């Protein structure tokens, strides 16, 4: 139940 | 003529103070994206879209050498592994809410230790 990664987002492309 | 406020205010009181606000709000459910910071590309253009990227173990690296003088140190950095959350995160990823979350709850440990000021 840990999350390794960064959930690449989009708020700034 | 007051002396009932628990505002720690003083860099020590402050720096444990905080060291257990911190270590609640870190230790919460919703802190994983904070716990400790990304790894810079883990989060596409974190940097870049994070003007001030803080994490909870960045907090917590504050707090160890007692840079939190000030709840505000602590509160703005805390709030600041939150908002940058709340910044690059969208409300939909797990991260964003935890941090709405987290901020949350930290809310109630920052409160409780006569954090919250601002």
């Amino acid at each position: 139940s840990t999350g390794g990664v960064k959930k690449p987002h989009r708020y700034k492309c | 003529g007051s002396h009932m406020s628990k505002e720690p205010r003083d860099p020590d009181q402050l720096y444990s103070t905080l060291k257990s606000i911190l270590q609640q709000v870190k230790s919460h459910q919703s802190a994983w994206p904070f716990m400790e910071p990304v790894k810079r590309t883990e989060a596409p253009g974190y940097y870049e879209v994070i003007r001030f990227p803080m994490d909870l173990k960045t907090m917590s690296e504050r707090l160890k050498n007692r840079y939190y003088v000030s709840k505000k140190l602590f509160m703005a950095d805390l709030q600041r592994v939150f908002t940058n959350c709340k910044e690059y995160n969208p409300p939909e990823s797990e991260y964003y809410k935890c941090a709405n979350i987290l901020e949350k709850f930290f809310f109630s440990k920052i409160k409780e230790a006569g954090l919250i000021d601002k």
